[PDB]
């Protein structure tokens, strides 16, 4: 069978407003 | 929970001692110090610089 | 034509759930370590520390001695395979007495008041290997293919 | 300038305090008995009056049977040598079961669930001539260079 | 007290990753049967439809001959232990001729125009057993813990 709970893993997350972005200097 | 002193990706500096059996060693603390903000400015290319010690 | 109405009836209890409201008492001082622990099944002790005060336990296995059984939390719990577990590194509720519902591998009812016989991965079942000091506390019912037995634990 | 920031820790508990607030028992129609009674220490029953109902306590002796474990009160004891003690010929309160910091006369970590054994003056000993049936709960600290143990007490 | 400029370079390869845009030819009517398939590893070909005209493609094995690699797709892709892999029933893209990077278990540079020989799990090494008519095309680069090669690919 399935046996889970109420509220699924999604909505109880949080997701950051920023990104990340590596820096390739020109010269 | 990792510490700040345990992370295994933070730049690790091996140092001689400031104070070796009751004296004092200006020089190296001056050169150890210069070379972890000169590290820091260039490990990240100029992206990041030290602000506080 | 004629009308009809029809009935149905609930299923009585499942894995890792308080039977009743007599005399219980949960742990909540604990911590998962080096696996991971299915919901309804025993667990046991590895390691308490001596200042901090938390309790390292983990899944039963063989040469070992039980010391509670994980309950249902819809909180603290992750959902893995299809059933609810508590996940590596993390808090557990461990009930340490009472009375409460756990898997079961068996095939006939037990008798009133015998001694909780354990297989080597922490469900009950009959002429088992590990000896344990609770009961059975008269329960025996199957919901939707998982079999399911009513223990008394004892405080340690 | 520089300035300084400074860190400093409490101490963890104190002899005689309850541990945990886990299902415990206190009993309060207790008398003592001949001397004092030190807070954190063994105690045993020598007489139950049949009418009136209060259980005479007095210090651990030799061969006989723990009852129970004094605790901490900042109302029914007395200050002597710096420390709290019951005096003779007043109430007490005695817990039966539960998770108590007791003093200890050992040296090396004890193991948990292991059984505890006490010395004849009542405080806690690694290897002792009286045994009994509570139990090590893992806890163990030292205040100020005394050294306190967590045990979890039985109902007799 | 100086200003100062610094210099980065940009990794040139990738698993999977099309070389240049070359003449090159993409089967992408076909499907993934029993298991899983790495991005930039080759395939085999179980048995094809004659009347539906779909193919049916595994991952290479002991004593079969590989038809082509798996290439890089934002959209087809599912991103599973930190990598791009097909997963079962789900359309798939081979790619049967032109220039791709495909991942090596090698260690030294391989000589241009060589005959290609892959290991049995369908990645490129210098002493397999498994033999192809696919050439080198020179170019080697070092990913960060990754060694691919250029692979030149014809129709089978």
């Amino acid at each position: 069978a399935a046996t889970m709970g109420i509220w699924t893993a999604q909505e109880l997350h949080r997701i950051k407003s920023q990104s990340y972005e590596e820096d390739y200097p020109v010269g | 929970i990792v510490s700040v002193f345990n992370h295994p990706n933070i730049t690790k500096i091996t140092s001689g001692k400031w104070i070796d059996a009751s004296t004092m060693k200006p020089e190296t603390a001056e050169a150890e110090l210069t070379q972890a903000i000169e590290t820091i400015e260039t490990i990240t290319r100029g992206q990041h610089r030290a602000t506080n010690i | 034509q004629i009308n009809a109405s029809y009935q149905r009836d609930m299923a009585i209890a499942l894995p890792g759930m308080v039977a009743d409201t007599s005399k219980y008492n949960i742990d909540g001082a604990c911590v998962v370590n080096e696996g991971d622990v299915l919901v309804g099944a025993a667990v046991q002790v590895v390691q308490a520390q001596a200042v901090d005060g938390h309790k390292l336990v983990k899944a039963l296995t063989t040469g070992t001695t039980p010391y509670g059984v994980a309950i249902r939390s819809h909180w603290q719990t992750v959902n893995a395979q299809n059933q609810m577990i508590y996940e590596d590194g993390g808090a557990i509720n461990v009930m340490t007495s009472g009375r409460v519902w756990m898997l079961s591998k068996s095939t006939e009812a037990p008798t009133f008041g015998s001694a909780v016989k354990l297989d080597v991965d922490g469900q009950e079942k009959s002429d088992g290997t590990i000896e344990t000091t609770w009961t059975y506390a008269g329960g025996w019912t199957k919901y939707k293919d998982i079999q399911l037995v009513e223990v008394q634990l004892h405080q340690l």
